DNA sequence: TGACACGTGCCTGGAGACTAGGGAGTAATCCCCTTGGCGGTTAAAACGCGGGGGACAGCGCGTACGTGCGTTTAAGCGGTGCTAGAGCTGTCTACGACCAATTGAGCGGCCTCGGCACCGG
DNA sequence: CCGGTGCCGAGGCCGCTCAATTGGTCGTAGACAGCTCTAGCACCGCTTAAACGCACGTACGCGCTGTCCCCCGCGTTTTAACCGCCAAGGGGATTACTCCCTAGTCTCCAGGCACGTGTCA
């Protein structure tokens, strides 16, 4: 399967449970996957920029922290 | 702990990065931070869309609820 | 233009400033900028509560609609 | 001496019209006034904080702009 | 004067001439100044972020180039 | 070919950077790149607002033309 | 909804595709996504050209307004 | 072909875009603009299809083409 | 010491509140079919030992490399007073170019079937 | 080594909105003038680009070390996908209702201004 499918239905269900959601429409899972992909893309795009600025080939935790800070997170 | 499984999210992040820069290699701490942040953001989004669902007297959340929650919170929707 | 009357806003901001510090005057330009800012904030919040009302199978905005909009935005 | 009541019902109606609202419940206006007061307090609080840091006795436009930035 | 006044009226006029503008309303200059501040702020915000990521105290040309690229210019 | 004066723009950059992080020192090349890019961006914005002014059968650019050019380009 | 009719847009897309490459078929979902994207682009361009027309002290949008909007946006015009 | 995007459809698109009055010549002009847009997106889309050696344009190919034509 | 903000007074149009009218969007309810939630199951991807290999992050140090400063000056550049003219803007006009509506109908969309293209378990 | 999914083409129906032609009208480009504002000429200040020393914070490159990223096996493992039954509810329709939209009138006031007064770096 495509890697977006690795965010499984029960994982999205668990996330919704933590968010206080009691009942979940079947279309939620696909919608959530799309939203998640967009979020991830944005964060990682910034993260990789930070990685490139340091002339490193390994994305570090600090790259991620700066990406998250500079986004609404 | 982390609700999302570790290896699927790791593979997804590695795929997105191989799209962006291809040669990139992730630290375990960086992937764990990405996973924690994405899980917190999705939990907040699901809480806000649950508020939107209860607003319409529906216990079930709908994709329109998530669209409204993202439109109000400032994200592109 | 501006949709809020200028003199009631002056007296309101004067009463609000009286609480924190006494007689710290405002330039008229600062009052006009603050009034434009409150105009923008109120029109944005009313747009958001209109979106809420359109989402709730309604056309009339209600106090619960604006409360939900403020809680979703993150204000309170 | 409530000054918040000077922001009259037709003014709030006009604000809602500019916001694209077609119909408005009667209780919103009182609710809106409360909301407005809170916003103003917060902004003015920051503005005054900046003013106090600058030790000035006249709030300037820049003080307000900085307050708004640090609030929005 | 405030530093925003250092982008002088003849400087803004010269920029407009290079931009092909033949006649300029008197209110343009203050407006242009406001626009510049927003642009600069955004770029500088990113620039300073880059500076902080490198654990440096000197903003470098590279910080600025990355900030400018990621702000679309 | 830098139309903006170097020292006033440097002072402005330093002031704007004081807010983000205090006691930050800029390289000369960094300030040169900032100035070049800001001048190029202002030149592009002025080209667009001149196009807007020519559109309205005018030759005098006005702030409304600048707001229109910024709104069309996705900045407002 | 989709304001453009489905079958004429399908025909036009297949024409331009056959211009580019032959025997290169499209899925129904791909055509639907492309049509949604093109409709969004058209409504955005029409919003921009309406702004252009309003700026020119007019209420009726004209081809030159779309030309100006596309020149300011940055497209090949 | 390009004539299948009919005049009332273009009018509806303009209405959704907030346009109140519409010149008669816009439609022909809009059609030209539309064709250019489509060509560009499809060109990229086809490039992705050909580059991946799949020969089948996928929904993801189109999404990537659109992104790279709007980034 | 000189420019900026606060308290009085008139008044006139400009706007706010009241109640008369009403009706239409909003509130409570029922059931029909939909569609999530949950019980069983098994295996297929998850997830930690464990050798193991090492590309590369993090840190320490030298060095010169570029920042900031004291001081000048001068001279190209900026603030400004005044002017002649060129365009902004408000207005009249008229007529080509816009919007609605109905009518034949011509293509969309659903319904269904024969035909193969094709990467794949 | 053949197979299920999907695309293309065709027969054929309803159906519904597409083009044209008419009428109505309107609103916009051209002409015209009052206004205003501004690009430029010319003066006098000014403050900035560069050049001396001058000291100096530190950016960067190079090297060393560890150190955790990638690799696979791999045993267990446990829970995801799927299927089927149970039942909660989304919502479309229905009926009542009540309170918010116009709005003319009586009444309050925004600010324009005109003036006098106090205030602060």
């Amino acid at each position: 399967r495509d890697n977006i499918q690795g965010i499984t239905k029960p994982a999205i269900r668990r996330l919704a449970r933590r968010g206080g959601v009691k009942r979940i429409s079947g279309l939620i899972y696909e919608e959530t996957r799309g939203v998640l992909k967009v979020f991830l893309e944005n964060v990682i795009r910034d993260a990789v920029t930070y990685t490139e600025h340091a002339k490193r080939k390994t994305v570090t935790a600090m790259d991620v922290v700066y990406a998250l800070k500079r986004q609404g997170r | 702990e982390l609700l999302i499984r570790k290896l699927p999210f790791q593979r997804l992040v590695r795929e997105i990065a191989q799209d962006f820069k291809t040669d990139l290699r992730f630290q375990s701490s960086a992937v764990m931070a990405l996973q924690e942040a994405c899980e917190a953001y999705l939990v907040g989004l699901f809480e806000d869309t649950n508020l939107c669902a209860i607003h319409a007297k529906r216990v079930t959340i709908m994709p329109k609820d998530i669209q409204l929650a993202r439109r109000i919170r400032g994200e592109r929707a």
